[PDB]
């Protein structure tokens, strides 16, 4: 999943081991949509000023 | 359509069904969350519905998943022989079965006799021939090739194998049973299913027009029924009754979530919930 | 001018591919038959081995391969023996240690004659003991029973290139040269003369 | 194909055509610097083929583009008359001039006057008129009326009012010099340029059918030639020739813009120096 | 002229292409830095403009870049059954699809049905035939051999399938639409383009000579229509229209790229825009 | 028109056609990057167009660029001789080559052979003559004054030399090859490409009358194929070809340029990359 | 053939011949160094060969010396009168002789006076002609009017101005020695050396195209022999025997040292050796 994103940038990983290739990890992804907080609002001013 | 199918077709096929699956319950889920805003659903769609990942398959972007698609496709229908037979027959590894068939059984496909004595024409789930000349009672009149299962209704001038008003056999033949003259009249309906699903024929329709701009050569826009049926006339001879339903979940599948990545509609539950 | 010192690129082997677009799905296929034992030696048990030997007929390039599984053959009448088949297997599980892994285009040696006849009346009778192998079946088959010069023409005649041909080709590339030596065979040298054969026991 | 173009196209015009041009300069980068690995170049630009600096797109993927250029053409070519004739926007936004027409005037469009005295068939390049009856020298036997400019070659048994070799008006008229009795023939061949681009016509034969399949009833498939004759047929007549060059750059560019999306291949000059 | 093109055709022709792309590209990067001095043009050009970074290029002069596009064209299309083992063909996972063909269809290529009804001369961008004995409306009377695609204008008693202007299929047949005499004339002129590029023809010219020199046995000077065709024909059937694509800008590029390295004039846009 | 050229034209071109890209690519340049506000395009063009560091010009408004042309114009193709001592010219020898010619050869220029044996009428491309008297087999019929390369298409009852369609010299001679009674007529076509540079021809129209505004008395308004038709029928004899297409190269761009930066649209290919 | 010798060609001509000879040299040092590899001997000429250490030519490309020799040729024979500083040569009166010819005469050029009193046939290295009527002893024949120079062998009824075996003047002519009725024939032999040199032919043979292919207007493909002729009846009147020869040296020289960088064979002996 590293390896295979497109960006400005490349990604180069050393080839994982044979025999360390199974080890499980932990990495959370936060899945929620950011569109709901950009919409017209009686306070839109006020975020603008601070 | 011309395509020939190998003997890995059922192993392309779990993979495709669960890659599939996976993108029909991004979509659901990114659907049941839509705030109606600046941002249109197409673009919401295709900003965080595409990112799916599992093994093999590694792409952010609905055409990623797209491709993938695509790759399955031709590795299972249109490419000639992947590997000699052994291998693919010393596999481990096991699959998981598909849903049930739902589709149901309107033009159900049969073929005349050699002989020309009848005349076939077709109704709603309803066979009905007429005889040009006069036929002693007991001989077979018509049998069916696309594989069939349910009830059996409204049968008139002939007898059919079933036991408490349900088929016994797969592949029904339809037999005279009184004597009768000519320009009589033979009736069978069926309350049945065929290989199929019903369900989301509308995206069917749109997805294979997409994956037909691509295979020209070999795929071309049709019928639901007789993609179908060419697809299973396709298939190997020697294959078991479970590879083969997987075979064509996976064949059926594929044009609906292409047609369903364009229309921003819901899933059918049989791509859902496989 | 078309002579080159990698083995990978000899007269005598065939350069295979999947499609283009199909190469991410026949990886997968590979691994697949990984987990499964599906690869044959010339150490492990004569009767697991010659379960896994299945010479395919090549009518084009474009067929999925597996490096340590596939033998090919081209379309044709002529039958081969079971020297003749034996000779092949060596030297194609000889040939593979030179196989490119990096790269997606693999090579294989092509054999001339049909051997699946003789691999079908082999695998008939063979029984299932604990130390029969294949080496050992080619070394009491060939190396035994057939002088260097015979084995070498038959190993000719089992591929596309002459005799001369190989002779020729063994001094261009040492990858050929050292391949068979595996085999058991020796070339001697020597000015204003042919060359000759012999095997390496009696050298 | 029915439309409505209101008097506030070329300020949408030129908005859609700067959207068009940053979209294709980013097509030929991100198709320069692509190299050859697992993702494929379809993957490798929709995700980074979006990312342009540019207001007025909410989504940096080519599906926003796509709505972009959508609403563009909906308000510009569809939607018909937005606001009163008297808003004044050219004063406080100055539109930049499209690049020149290129397209050859190969099927040069011409109207016979009234009274059946001429036979009218068409050539590669040209048009030859037969008499039917009597004509008497200094006469209208034809007119074009989709303009055009250029050199004029090959004129016989008529006279076209040019110096130098160059036509002197943009829509000139053919007119005879010696009387000619009937079944005579005339001819005029023009080396000439029609308006339109002439480069691109794979790509907007599919994105017309883009744009014809949202667009059902309003827009259909059809040839460009059709396609921006109707286009300058349906052009407000108080308008300038300034802007109406403006219009139709957009017009054309954006069924070549939405078949480029799709079939990844190179730009034409004048969408991508605009 | 005699050739068999190998079965990775396609992968040979994507580094082909790139290496002529990138030799344009220093080209036109030194033309533009080059200010008026003590040294010329291609004293200046020979000592910059060979150095590019790519796999398979044994030195850095334009010699090298030369030979380097000879090993490859041989390897490509010619007889030789050699593998070039130093470029980076093995490694190859997916390729980038070309530039549109643009080459304009004015000598375009027909062949008769074998009853000798009718005879064919040819014009600017149409064919026309004289039938010799009467015919009945409804039968083929010609057919393309080369694929084309575009516009169909001034066509005369004959029907052709399209719709709003637009040829339906790739390779249209022409046949009678009236009832007709022995002696009649049947005209049909086509706005479409052919199977090539139509710029950088000079070039062209002075690099199959260049490349006929070396392979004197194989390939002898001719028009680009000509040996566009025979490559078209030789091409195998079993070829998706993506591959074949690669396979000719290659082809075509390589002379170009050749006849380029000769006179240092400029490069046209389907080679440097590649 | 009447004009003299001097033997030092190419070095008098070598510089007009670097500063005509120079402009060019300037205008581009800042076509790229205008703000699109209160201020027209033409405004500011006029405030940040110009060039500062080339030796020769002497302000950095685009009127420095104007009279340079004008002064390097008048040089070259005018009356007077004069040496332009203000711009620094080095060497008389090196000379740049120019891009290779791309304007189709539509009207193309053919002298009869003075026998009063042949009609000439033109055609798109062609040129048909009907022989007045009997003609015999082997003897010129016409031969072309403007020097042409390409292809030829469609030879009817005549004969040229070609190599694979392919014409052999820069000058083809047209024979008859079958005695041909009766006032026949024969036709030969030609896909071939004249002298020139097809693109920007809107530009060329505008530009002439500019130039011709100042040099009333030697140049008139006319087009483009005229006008280098009496440009290469006034060039010395004493002229390789490697000289007369740098001479060519800079009459053609310099009307270019004067109307390009009148009406700030776009600039052809051949004039940037030169 | 046309072209204009100036009469300053002795001092373009000296330098000419020393850039050939050191050209030649540098080729001949660095292909003694090659060995069999990777390279070919192209690439290994273009990068480690071609480095010549001559004053007023700042190039150490095989091109750079290539279009020196492309300027010093048209400088000295094409353009006319010009001074040689001009371009940079340094104008000295001290230059070296130029070697010896040695070019065999085989087609030995003569010509017959008026009044048709003789026919003339050639052989490999003598003439023959037949009286067409009686001729009294004591009266011109023939006269060489291209230079010649060697002994004299077989003269059979004729008589020549020769002191032991060696022709005194370097335009002998052939009177006849007694008369002669009856149509007899009189043949005169030589073994003697014409202008010019014999070794290189085959290189000449290219490069006599590759420097017409540039100055197409006044050079054609021919003979060594015939463009020796044209070369030597174009010089000025008044010149010296020893400024011919420098002359004519680098005349020759040129064209076989064009071919010789194409083809890196060897160097004749008259260009190393200068």
């Amino acid at each position: 999943r590293i390896t295979e994103m497109v960006n400005d940038r490349r990604i180069m990983i050393q080839k994982l081991t044979l025999a360390e290739k199974p080890q499980v990890m932990r990495h959370v992804t936060t899945e929620i949509n950011n569109d709901l907080f950009f919409k017209m609002s009686p306070v839109a001013q006020l975020y603008i000023y601070h | 359509m011309n395509l020939e199918i190998n003997n890995f077709a059922p192993a392309i096929s779990s993979i495709g069904s669960q890659l599939c699956s996976l993108s029909a319950q991004k979509l659901l889920t990114c659907r049941k969350q839509y705030g109606n805003g600046a941002k249109s659903f197409e673009e919401f769609y295709a900003e965080i519905g595409g990112i799916i990942g599992m093994m093999g398959i590694n792409s952010q972007t609905p055409s990623g998943i797209r491709e993938a698609i695509y790759r399955l496709y031709q590795s299972a229908f249109l490419f000639g022989d992947i590997f000699p037979e052994s291998f693919g027959i010393q596999n481990t590894q096991n699959i998981k079965p598909p849903p049930g068939f739902t589709a149901p059984a309107k033009k159900l496909e049969v073929v005349l006799p050699q002989g020309g004595a009848f005349d076939l024409i077709y109704n709603n789930g309803e066979i009905r021939v007429t005889t040009t000349r006069n036929v002693q009672a007991g001989d077979l009149v018509c049998t069916v090739t696309f594989p069939i299962q349910g009830s059996v209704i409204a049968t008139r001038n002939c007898h059919v194998n079933e036991i408490g008003g349900q088929l016994t056999t797969t592949r029904p033949e339809i037999i005279a049973s009184v004597p009768m003259p000519a320009r009589t009249v033979i009736v069978a309906s069926f309350d049945a299913i065929e290989i199929g699903y019903g369900e989301g024929d509308d995206l069917f329709a749109i997805g294979i027009a997409i994956l037909s701009n691509r295979f020209n050569g070999q795929i071309t826009p049709m019928s639901r029924h007789n993609y179908m049926t060419q697809m299973f006339a396709n298939l190997p001879a020697n294959m078991s009754e479970r590879d083969s339903s997987a075979v064509l979940h996976f064949a059926q599948a594929a044009p609906v979530v292409l047609g369903m990545m364009e229309r921003l509609t819901g899933a059918p539950k049989w791509v859902l919930d496989y | 001018m078309n002579w080159s010192k990698a083995i990978n690129f000899q007269p005598f082997m065939l350069e295979t591919r999947p499609p283009l677009t199909t190469i991410p799905i026949m990886d997968q296929l590979v691994e697949i038959g990984e987990r499964s034992n599906q690869k044959w030696s010339m150490t492990d048990r004569l009767f697991f081995a010659i379960r896994k030997i299945n010479p395919i007929f090549v009518t084009s390039s474009q067929i999925p391969s597996k490096f340590d599984y596939t033998i090919l053959q081209m379309p044709t009448q002529l039958i081969a023996s079971l020297k003749e088949t034996l000779l092949f297997l060596a030297f194609s599980y000889y040939l593979r240690e030179y196989q490119d892994k990096v790269g997606q285009m693999k090579f294989y040696p092509v054999a001339m004659k049909n051997m699946i006849p003789i691999v079908n009346y082999l695998k008939d009778r063979v029984h299932n003991n604990f130390d029969t192998t294949l080496e050992q079946a080619y070394r009491q088959n060939v190396v035994h029973t057939l002088s260097a010069s015979d084995a070498f023409d038959l190993l000719s005649g089992m591929i596309a290139t002459t005799r001369l041909d190989l002779i020729q080709r063994t001094r261009i590339c040492p990858e050929l040269l050292n391949v068979l030596n595996k085999m058991s065979f020796i070339l001697i040298y020597a000015p204003n003369r042919p060359s000759i054969l012999s095997w390496k026991n009696q050298s």
